[PDB]
């Protein structure tokens, strides 16, 4: 029985008149008479009985007057194995056509972080089989990881590369929540995943779930989207003990949906037209998004910088909840280097000798001196050039473009881009390949050669190959 | 003015300005010994020369663009404070 | 006008019914609005300004805006418990902690809940958060040493006791490092029991993920610096209100061992961060905006903190609090606003930059911007003589940096000068939770300023520094006590460094040229 | 206005010519010797 | 391709003139004739004098008009005069509205 | 206040006294700030880069109750911050329109060991 | 100006056009550097690049007649032909090897070429 009515609609907030027991705040309420399934997340308690709230779908065609239901809870939204394989909504909608979702219960999108004593961290190697990210940044299982980058420097294929490396052969389930992300790259995924065989239409497989809250959908879905896709994750951690990978595109759409209708809401804008309360919303989530002792949770998710400036709001608060952080940089892009890792500004808490051998510690921090002195000499080359530097100079100038090319690595995904195999490299042969790259194993063969290959060997034949060609 | 491609302009005659310095001090110990030798000298002693006006006129001109970056980041603390106040009016 | 939150309808009806029944109005209210966690109250009159209030629920709140007609309620949790119509009543006390020696090793919540899990806090009495600062007599000059174990720090930066130094830096650069570091050091005292020299240490994580606290918990124990460590967590998850009381919370738990005679130090981790939680509730609340939409008290609410950092005269038993706030900036720019704020209240600044530590050097601090106004007067009597000299050297050396890549080109005396500031810095390295005591900064200090290291090659500093102590730890033995207890290189003493060590650089295996 | 790209075109060309000559000499050499 | 009876590459073009002087589509309009290609060409107009929420509505007005084709099997190429005059006309329509603004004072969303 | 505080004590000794009085003031900015605080407090709409719009006149009090007259003298010392190194800064500027002289201490002078640290060419 | 187009205009008129702005564009492009450092260093086309633009910046000045009181010198008409022949002419290398000073106000080629063959005439 509908004990409210709309009374005022204004872009995607709605205020809400209700005669008695007015709902708690997050709860859901459902518009009745709607063509499409319409639900509101309680905002505010502005007096007089009335809510302010913000819509997940359109609000074209409301009508002041309008019945609303309160449903008692927050938005639920079914968890478990049903939803392994099927694409769903922020509000739990099939979307897929393949029929209802059968879950053994629903769980509400919000809840209070894992305590303190219960945190459980634990740190242990993520092999990705980039050696990049293995050498300079690795990953820790059971941590948060960020991939900060701009418009079109390639985190969204990153990304896929991830889930083709680590997602396939994982014991465990994954989840990808694309929230505020373009419909075709959904579209591409799916199809991906289904012809991978990570997902199939026959029932007790396709160990993996997907959340959408698109572009195309208003603000408040694109907000709330994000944390669906992670209340499937605590269930499979929690209920299950079972190690989950977490695939959130592009998380900075949360915080922006958020803003777009802060104003409307009647909060005061901040610095940079931001909503007030963004720390505290995005630390909200980032806390659910931890290891525990019952399950651990691996997250990936990627942080698009607005305009190539890191000291954005969104992603410099970001910055702070991340255990290992990957900085895309685009004049590596210029250069024709992919991935574009800047190999100075991403950081690991994992990249600690005690962590990981001292061995790998020490090569890792060779390469970026070697790197940071050529970015040096630069500036100098280009009014003397290189003949006017020292053998030495010389030497770490070679070495530093040869060691920056080798960087570079060919994916699977990529293949359509540049038209050459993916390749995977392992830990041991990743460290030993830069290790001898230190030592000169390599200062004498071109650095054509250190050019989208997988390990030093293969880099060396290549060479080999192309004198006995010439 | 994009305070942001102003610093980079900045930091780049920074390090012109700088390798420009660097060489007319080898320049000048470079003559001395021609001269202690003695139209190499004669090189030496144009680029010397040379170096020492253009750090000269590199840093006049990163002392104008200061002035402009100075500039640009007051009107942009004031722009921003305008958006603030005009969103909190209403 | 427009209209007044005050006259919603449900109080309105009241009057126009007649009946003058208010369910005792004074310390007692009931909610007419919530958002974002902000509560306005009508009534609860005679509830002073910054008190707690009890909900309906259980949950706490501080009432910051007393208005003509409401109160303005910040929630101190969740704010999705407690709805309109909610009744409010007034705890009758301003917000106090608990205090005590029993709270070292043990990590808190930001009003002194153990979330640690423990067990139950057992302390004689609590302190009210917020109190004024000690006056201008209270205070006696800061002539004593707070040995953080970072030679540059130590030696180029000094902190005495009852100083405010500011760790500023931009994101991963080594802060927190620092912190910890300096945590480590005072922990010789506890284990050897010089009661003079015992610093207990305070830190507060402010907008922290809770992961990252468990770690740090984690090496504290590992290190067993723990058990004179308190921990005040704020985390990300945590509500703003509590941010913002956190920094407050910490430094009455110092002012405890400040007025008895103890010497505590307190670090703020994202002091940043504070700010812009005091920034939300501000906004939420509508007050005036001001730059970067922070408030016209953003400053106030600082200094306020930062003054209770103090040493206490020999009257009220000389007890010191050392703070070390910490501050993030963005792209390296301290032109920001809570930058110069807390520049302008502190006395010095250690500045990190991210270009020094990509080229290795870490701690990546720039000794150029880097200053401590009370300067040698916190440093030993040993230290300050060679010190001296070592700031001139590298000041020569910075300037003469530019010069750097052309090396040979230049002619010698110049480029000797060179050579000599690359050992140096070389020098001031050091490795991560390796804090060192003040005694072998002096020997190695010595080393490097008397020019030895110019016949090693840079790559063996750092070996024959571990090396050379190890021979001085176990044979000269009493050099090192004399150092440490009398507190000055005399020179007897100088002439026995002077000579032992060329000789152990050519009987060390270490290369030279 | 932009002295920035300036620089790293300068920088990019002249790296780009020394290391091709050497790119050449190498493979002259390692061919020498790999024949033998 | 229009000309030629291959159906499969025939692409119908529209153009979505947003505060442009009309004198600029007529011109637009006379050279598209000269060239016969008016004949599988929409040109949909909301000028400077036209009110706000014309220059509003015109883009997504014309978008529908190419679902038209989309749905049906065919192909439709549609060109958005500069957007920021529609961001213009919205953060005009919107402010005169008393609706908080944004950075730019353009609306939030 | 605290400024307009040390002024009065001053103006006292001139007016009353006759006799010539120094008025130290540490470094006028933070006085400048604090004006900006309350304005901000009051609700006043800020002026151009974050400053009240009282700036001149905040500023102008003080220093024109600071001269000389037919009974005596106050010559005010004060300490000048220039934030981000910005003379145009609204701040400086506004007072340098009061500024008669300017001394300029450098720290070369001190090594050199010279120790007045006054500059003679920047002093003006 | 919409009216710049081969069609509306003749094709020699364009074509001058372009190669003015072309002109113009590349000096430009190298103004930072040459303030930093001389033309000394600079390559040899680059240098000559730079003499022509110089010549071309100052032709394109002309004295009003409104504007006589102010400068005092009286003012030009130039036919479009005129136009069009001299910035042809001056491309092509005519004027390269007088000084840019007569170029300095005046209304056509012929005038600046008058004033600079009497300067190398005087000496
Ligand atoms: N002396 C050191 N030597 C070598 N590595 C160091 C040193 N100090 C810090 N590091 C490393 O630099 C990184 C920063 O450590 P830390 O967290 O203490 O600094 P931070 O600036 O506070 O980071 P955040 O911005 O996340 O708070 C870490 O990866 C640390 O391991
Ligand atoms: N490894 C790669 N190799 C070659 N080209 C790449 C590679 N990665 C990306 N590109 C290019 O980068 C672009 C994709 O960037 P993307 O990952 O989608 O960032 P975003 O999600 O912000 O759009 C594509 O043009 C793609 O062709
Ligand atoms: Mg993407
Ligand atoms: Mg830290």
């Amino acid at each position: 029985k509908a004990n409210g009515q709309v009374s005022q609609v204004i872009g995607a907030v709605v205020d809400v008149q209700f005669e008695g027991e007015l709902p708690q705040i997050l709860n859901a309420l459902e518009v009745q008479g709607t063509q499409h399934r319409l639900v509101l997340e309680v905002a505010q308690h502005l007096g007089d009985s009335r809510v302010r709230t913000i819509a997940m779908d359109s609000t074209e065609g409301l009508v002041r007057g309008q019945p609303v239901v309160d449903t008692g809870l927050p938005i639920s939204v079914p968890v478990g194995p049903g939803t392994l394989g099927r694409i769903m909504n922020v509000i739990g909608e099939p979307i897929d056509q393949r029929g209802p979702i059968k879950a053994a219960k629903l769980y509400p999108i919000h809840r209070d972080a894992p305590s303190f004593t219960d945190q459980a961290t634990s740190a242990e190697i993520l092999v990705t089989g980039i050696k990049v990210v293995d050498l300079l940044a690795p990953y820790a299982r059971g941590g948060k990881i960020g991939l900060f980058g701009g418009a079109g420097v390639g985190k969204t294929v990153l990304i896929q590369e991830l889930i083709n490396n680590v997602a396939k052969h994982h014991g465990g389930y994954s989840v990808f929540a694309g929230v505020g992300e373009r419909t075709r790259e959904g579209n591409d995924l799916y199809h991906e995943m289904m012809d991978s065989k990570v997902i199939s239409v026959k029932e007790g497989e396709s160990r993996c779930a997907l959340i959408f809250g698109q572009m195309n959908e208003p603000p408040g879905a694109r907000a709330r989207v994000g944390l669906t896709g992670l209340t499937v994750a605590e269930y499979f951690r929690d209920e299950e003990g079972k190690d989950v990978l977490l695939f959130v595109d592009n998380i900075f759409r949360f915080t922006q949906a958020c803003s777009e209708v802060s104003a409307l809401l009647g909060r005061i804008p901040s610095a940079v037209g931001y909503q007030p309360t963004l720390a505290t919303d995005l630390g909200a989530l980032q806390e659910r998004i931890t290891t525990t002792q019952k399950g651990s949770i691996t997250s990936v998710q990627a942080i698009y910088v607005p305009a190539d400036d890191l000291t954005d709001p969104a992603p410099a608060t970001t910055f702070a909840h991340l255990d290992a952080t990957t900085v895309l940089n685009r004049g590596l892009t210029e250069l024709g280097i992919y991935p574009a890792v800047d190999p100075l500004d991403s950081t690991s808490r994992m990249l600690d000798p005690i962590t990981i051998g001292e061995e790998h510690y020490t090569v890792a921090r060779g390469v970026q001196k070697l790197l940071q002195d050529y970015k040096s000499l630069q500036d100098i080359i280009a009014i003397l050039g290189v003949d006017d530097l020292s053998e030495e100079d010389k030497l770490v100038v070679a070495r530093a473009r040869k060691v920056q090319k080798f960087l570079s690595q060919p994916f699977f995904m990529s293949e359509v881009f540049s038209g050459i195999p993916g390749r995977f490299v392992n830990l041991k042969q990743n460290i030993a390949s830069f290790k001898a790259l230190l030592e000169g194993a390599g200062d004498e063969y071109p650095e054509s050669c250190f050019y989208m290959k997988g390990d030093l060997e293969e880099s060396l034949a290549a060479g080999r190959a192309d004198a006995l060609k010439s | 003015a994009n305070l942001k491609q102003l610093k980079i302009r900045m930091k780049a005659i920074g390090s012109i300005k700088k390798i420009t310095k660097a060489m007319k001090m080898v320049a000048a110990s470079k003559m001395k010994a021609e001269t202690s030798r003695l139209s190499s000298a004669s090189e030496q002693a144009s680029r010397m020369n040379a170096m020492e006006n253009a750090s000269k006129n590199a840093g006049e001109i990163l002392s104008k663009l200061t002035l402009d970056y100075n500039k640009a980041r007051q009107a942009k603390i004031t722009m921003e404070l305008i958006e603030i106040i005009s969103g909190a009016s209403i | 006008k427009k209209l007044s939150t005050g006259e919603a309808s449900v109080v309105l009806a009241e009057k126009i019914k007649g009946i003058t029944q208010q369910n005792d109005i004074t310390e007692y209210g009931t909610v007419i609005s919530i958002g974002d966690g902000i509560a306005r109250v009508f009534g609860l009159t005679k509830v002073q300004a910054g008190e707690m209030v009890e909900f309906k629920s259980g949950i706490r709140g501080m009432a910051l805006n007393l208005e003509t007609d409401n109160v303005g309620v910040v929630v101190l949790g969740n704010d999705r418990d407690i709805k309109e119509g909610d009744v409010v009543k007034r705890t009758g006390a301003i917000v106090d902690v608990p205090i005590g020696e029993a709270m070292c090793g043990r990590v808190f919540d930001a009003l002194g809940n153990p979330i640690d899990g423990l067990g139950p806090l057992k302390t004689t009495q609590r302190a009210r958060v917020e109190i004024k600062a000690p006056g201008i007599i209270p205070r006696q000059s800061v002539r004593q040493p707070m040995q953080t174990g970072i030679k540059c720090v130590d030696s180029l930066v000094p902190i005495g006791r009852g100083q405010r130094e500011l760790i500023i830096g931009d994101r991963q650069t080594g802060k927190t490092a620092i912190a910890i570091d300096t945590i480590l050091n005072q922990k010789e005292a506890f284990n050897t029991g010089d009661v003079k020299k015992q610093l207990y240490c305070i830190y507060v994580a402010v907008g922290q993920k809770r992961s990252t606290i468990a770690n740090l918990v984690s090496i504290l124990k590992q290190h067993d610096c723990m058990k004179f460590t308190i921990v005040v967590c704020a985390t990300a998850s945590d509500a703003a209100p509590l941010q913002f009381l956190a920094p407050y919370s910490g430094c009455a738990i110092g002012e405890f061992f400040r007025d008895n005679g103890k010497h505590a130090l307190i670090i703020y981790d994202d002091l940043s961060k504070q700010a812009v939680a005091y920034r939300q509730m501000s906004l939420l609340l509508r007050r005036p905006p001001g730059r970067e939409a922070y408030p016209g008290d953003v400053f106030y609410l600082h200094s306020r903190l930062l003054e209770r950092a103090a040493k206490m005269n020999d009257s009220l038993g000389g007890g010191s609090l050392t703070a070390l706030p910490v501050i993030e900036t963005q792209a390296g720019d301290v032109s920001a606003y809570i930058p110069t704020n807390v520049i302008s209240i502190t006395d010095g600044q250690i500045f990190l930059e991210t270009e020094l530590f990509y080229k290795g050097i870490r701690p990546a601090i720039n000794v150029g911007l880097s200053v401590s106004r009370v300067g040698s007067a916190a440093q030993i009597k040993a230290m300050k003589k060679i010190a001296g000299n070592l700031k001139l050297t590298l000041a020569t050396y910075r300037e003469l940096a530019a010069f750097s890549q052309f090396g040979s080109d230049l002619d010698a005396k110049t480029q000797q000068q060179l050579n000599t500031g690359e050992r140096l810095v070389e020098m001031l390295k050091q490795n991560q939770y390796t804090p060192m005591k003040v005694e072998e900064q002096v020997c190695i200090i010595f080393a490097g300023v008397k020019g030895f290291l110019d016949a090693l090659v840079t790559s063996e500093v750092l070996k024959f520094e571990k090396k050379f102590l190890e021979h001085v730890r176990t044979n000269h033995s009493a050099l090192l006590k004399r150092i440490r207890d009398s507190g000055d290189l005399s020179e007897v003493d100088t002439n026995e460094l002077n000579t032992i060590i060329p000789l152990f650089i050519q009987e060390g295996g270490f290369k030279l040229k | 206005t932009r002295e920035e790209e300036w620089l790293d075109k300068r920088t990019k060309s002249q790296e780009k010519v020394y290391f091709d000559q050497e790119d050449r000499k190498a493979m002259k050499r390692l061919l020498e010797k790999l024949n033998t």
